[PDB]
């Protein structure tokens, strides 16, 4: 499908962190709720041909277009032992299905009213922060996404349950044709999912981060605004490093 | 032997073109750091640095491609006079030396061409061939579709890329590696030909990488202005004066041309290089760059100056000098193209020029970059001397062949001729406010 | 060839309509 000058020009367009002598990842969560935000959220059911992010993952899925592998609670695995079994997934989470009409392109038949394209409402982005050898400048690369859908919570409360990793590679060749809007003040469909992505557009706080004991921030931050409180600090961690790389702004000569 | 003394090479003489300024190395923040917040669109910045380099001080004008349009001509013209189907005359295609040893088949450029006046009935009839008469309104015009330039250009990049060695040893400098020997490497190029009908027929050739004419890219493009433009832009207007007058009145001769797609500006670009290589000598070893298009980050560096405080090629922040005279030639009011003095184009040098010395990068025309258009193509580029470049496969999606425009236009908003704002056109499309000027890399130390 | 000059084009005379 694809002709050779777009694939020669495709593999030059990505990101290498091979050799980078610094390195972090940090797990942030982007609430589809804010502004700047819900461009993965719009439309929050079909609309013709608009579907937003959840939508296409689900249409994807529905087909064999994308691997997606289990969230365990702890560590990343996308190997073949993790690969998400489409079956045991709507029964998991509780959505209705019949048997398909087609086994190609549809493993089975799902109502809009039935996928959670609208009850999804966060996503938990994987970012790798690395620094470039041969370049000397920082960069961030998309390793992983997974959708939170904000069903209510049995019994009462709210209950939020990650559904699975979407490793971003997987994923790029399909978002990188559909065109959104990234604005309420201006609807004109001049972008698309993986610019949205790789501009870093998405506001989110750091939930987890690489370190050594494999920690989260919810295991040591108790309430909310400790949390925030948290995330700011690694915010401004990851800019010191940034700064303090560069030393044209020092006027103390 | 002895010390270590150096093996100094040639002394080299560098020529200054005529009609350009130096730009020096320096750095600059693309982009902008604020929003306008109604036009709904994020504020996206990134530092970048380039080197110095020669720039037009303006655009081109009808005249400067009139020339390149009447060497197509001409060049023609003398391939049809030493042509048996139009003429026979073989002195205007020289295939011996003066001692009769073969040559390269060429035009003799020194036999002027025959006037019309003077000419026999098959000289009338080559000259002729390359024009066209309206039968309605009898006007005769050099024919578009005759009016073609070809030219050939190196991948110097592609063939410099490690994955694009010759030699499959040399692809893959880790030694845990063992190179495949069915490992097969698929490459484009670009060819075009003349079949016997005259039809051009252009294609994109994929295959196993062999040898160094894998490397070689061959355009015939039509390079005739597309003077339509201007009745196609604007529907329920009068503007067809334009269509006829703009690029045939002596008194538009100074004005930006217009109507100049992409692939036609890389073929003045390349003309122009030929024709400079031509006129001049260069001692042995001697080796320079060619005309190009620039890139968006050089254009966007040499329009503000090189200095990230600058929105406007210019210091102030204002759009008005002191008096209320406004500094470039583009659209202020609302329906109100006029309150600068023009409406349409206007001769290049009418406003003053940069610091840097050019005239025109806000406003007038908008002008083409080499930089292929992507959304998020600043963070895509590189650091040092950015650029992404694309050369589209004929069989591509329509969306892939769009090219960055850069400075705005005599009909944009004050938004649009800011230095940092991006906007694109597809390769094969000429605007009636869409201009270019060349950039040439310049080796200085 | 040479330097990038101008192809300029014949000057013409713009008569003035009467009335
Ligand atoms: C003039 O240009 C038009 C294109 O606009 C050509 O017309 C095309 O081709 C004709 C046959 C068809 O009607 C259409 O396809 C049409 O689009 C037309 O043929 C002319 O260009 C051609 O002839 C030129 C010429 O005879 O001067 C060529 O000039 C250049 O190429 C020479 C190739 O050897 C080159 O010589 C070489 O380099 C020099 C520096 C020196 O080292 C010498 O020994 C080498 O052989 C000339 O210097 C160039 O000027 C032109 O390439 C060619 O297309
Ligand atoms: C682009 O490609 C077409 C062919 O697809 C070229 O040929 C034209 O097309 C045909 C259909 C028409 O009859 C004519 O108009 C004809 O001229 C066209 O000119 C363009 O050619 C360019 O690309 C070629 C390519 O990529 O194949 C270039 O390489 C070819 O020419 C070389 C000339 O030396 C040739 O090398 C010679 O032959 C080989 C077998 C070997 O003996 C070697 O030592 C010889 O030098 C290459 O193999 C050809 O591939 C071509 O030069 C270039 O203009
Ligand atoms: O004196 C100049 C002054 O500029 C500012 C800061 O960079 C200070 O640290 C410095 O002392
Ligand atoms: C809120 O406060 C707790 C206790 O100090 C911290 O662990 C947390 O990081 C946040 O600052
Ligand atoms: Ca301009």
């Amino acid at each position: 499908t694809l002709s050779n000058r777009a694939q020669e020009f495709n593999r030059r367009l990505t990101q290498k962190t091979d050799n980078a002598p610094w390195r972090r990842v940090v797990y942030r969560r982007v609430d589809l709720m804010e502004e700047s935000n819900a461009v993965l959220y719009y439309p929050p059911r079909p609309i013709g041909d608009r579907k937003n992010l959840f939508s296409t993952i689900f249409g994807l899925i529905n087909s064999n277009s994308l691997d997606v592998y289990e969230y365990l609670d702890g560590f990343e695995a996308f190997t073949d032992q993790y690969k998400i079994k489409f079956q045991e997934f709507l029964d998991r989470f509780g959505i209705y299905y019949q048997p398909s009409t087609n086994k190609n392109a549809e493993l089975f038949k799902v109502a809009d009213s039935d996928i959670p394209s609208a009850e999804v409402k966060a996503y938990y982005v994987k970012e790798e922060w690395y620094f470039t050898p041969t370049n000397s400048d920082v960069d961030i690369k998309i390793q992983a996404i997974c959708p939170i859908m904000t069903g209510q919570d049995e019994f009462g409360e709210v209950r939020n349950q990650p559904l699975f990793w979407i490793p971003y590679e997987n994923i790029r060749p399909y978002i990188a044709r559909e065109r959104v809007m990234l604005s309420s003040l201006n609807n004109t469909r001049n972008s698309t999912i993986d610019d949205f992505f790789r501009l870093n557009l998405y506001k989110g706080d750091i939930v987890k981060t690489e370190n050594l004991h494999n920690r989260a921030l919810a295991e040591y931050c108790p309430t909310p605004d400790s949390m925030k409180m948290e995330s700011k600090r690694i915010d401004k961690e990851l800019q010191g490093f940034r700064d303090g790389l560069f030393v044209t702004q020092d006027t103390t000569w | 032997g002895g010390e270590l003394t150096g093996a100094k090479l040639s002394s080299w003489n560098e020529p200054s073109p005529f009609g350009m300024i130096q730009v020096p190395r320096g750095s600059i923040v693309l982009g902008n750091k604020e929003a306008d917040s109604l036009w709904g669109i994020p504020a996206e910045s990134r530092p970048i640095s380039v080197d110095a380099f020669w720039m037009d001080r303006t655009e081109i004008t009808n005249a400067q491609y009139r020339q390149f349009v009447y060497y197509v001509r001409d060049s023609i013209i003398r391939e049809r006079l030493a042509d048996p189907a139009y003429g026979g005359n073989e002195e205007y295609k020289i295939t011996e030396n003066k001692f009769g040893e073969p040559v390269t088949p060429h035009l003799d450029w020194s036999k002027p061409i025959p006037s019309e006046k003077r000419a026999t009935e098959e000289e009338i009839a080559a000259i002729n061939s390359v024009y066209y008469t309206n039968p309605v309104t009898h006007d005769r015009k050099l024919n578009p579709d005759q009016m073609v330039y070809r030219y050939e250009v190196y991948d110097y990049r592609s063939a410099a890329l490690r994955e694009h060695q010759l030699k499959a040893a040399k692809r893959n400098l880790n030694t845990d590696i063992k190179v495949d020997p069915n490992a097969v490497v698929m490459i484009s190029k670009d060819t075009a030909f003349v079949d016997e009908s005259g039809n051009i027929i252009s294609e994109t050739i994929t295959r196993p990488l062999s040898s160094e004419y894998d490397f070689l890219n061959t355009y015939i493009v039509p390079i005739y202005p597309d003077e339509t433009c201007w009745v196609n832009d604007f529907p329920n207007a009068r503007t067809e004066i334009y269509t006829r007058m703009y690029f045939n009145h002596p008194g538009y001769d100074d004005y930006p041309v217009v109507g100049i797609s992409w692939e036609q500006a890389q073929a003045f670009c390349a003309w122009r290089s030929e024709f400079f290589r031509k006129g001049i000598r260069l001692p042995e070893g001697q080796i320079m760059d060619d005309f190009r298009l620039p890139t968006e980050a050089e254009w966007e560096y040499a329009a503000r100056m090189g200095d990230s405080n600058n929105k406007y090629p210019w210091s102030t922040e204002d759009l008005r000098t002191g008096r209320g005279c406004f500094l470039g030639n583009f659209k202020p009011g609302e329906g109100d193209y006029t309150a600068d003095g023009h409406l349409i184009p206007s001769r290049v040098s009418s406003f003053s020029p940069n610091d840097f010395g050019l005239y025109d990068m806000a406003g007038n025309v908008a002008e083409w970059t080499s930089t292929a258009f992507s959304e998020s193509g600043l963070k895509q580029m590189s650091d040092i001397n950015p650029e992404l470049e694309y050369k589209a496969a004929l069989t591509d999606p329509y969306i892939l062949k769009q090219k960055v425009v850069r400075g705005g236009s005599w009909k944009d908003v004050a938004r649009f001729i800011r230095s940092a704002t991006r906007s694109h056109e597809y390769q094969n499309v000429g605007r009636s406010y869409i201009g270019f000027r060349c950039v040439r890399t310049s080796i200085a130390f």
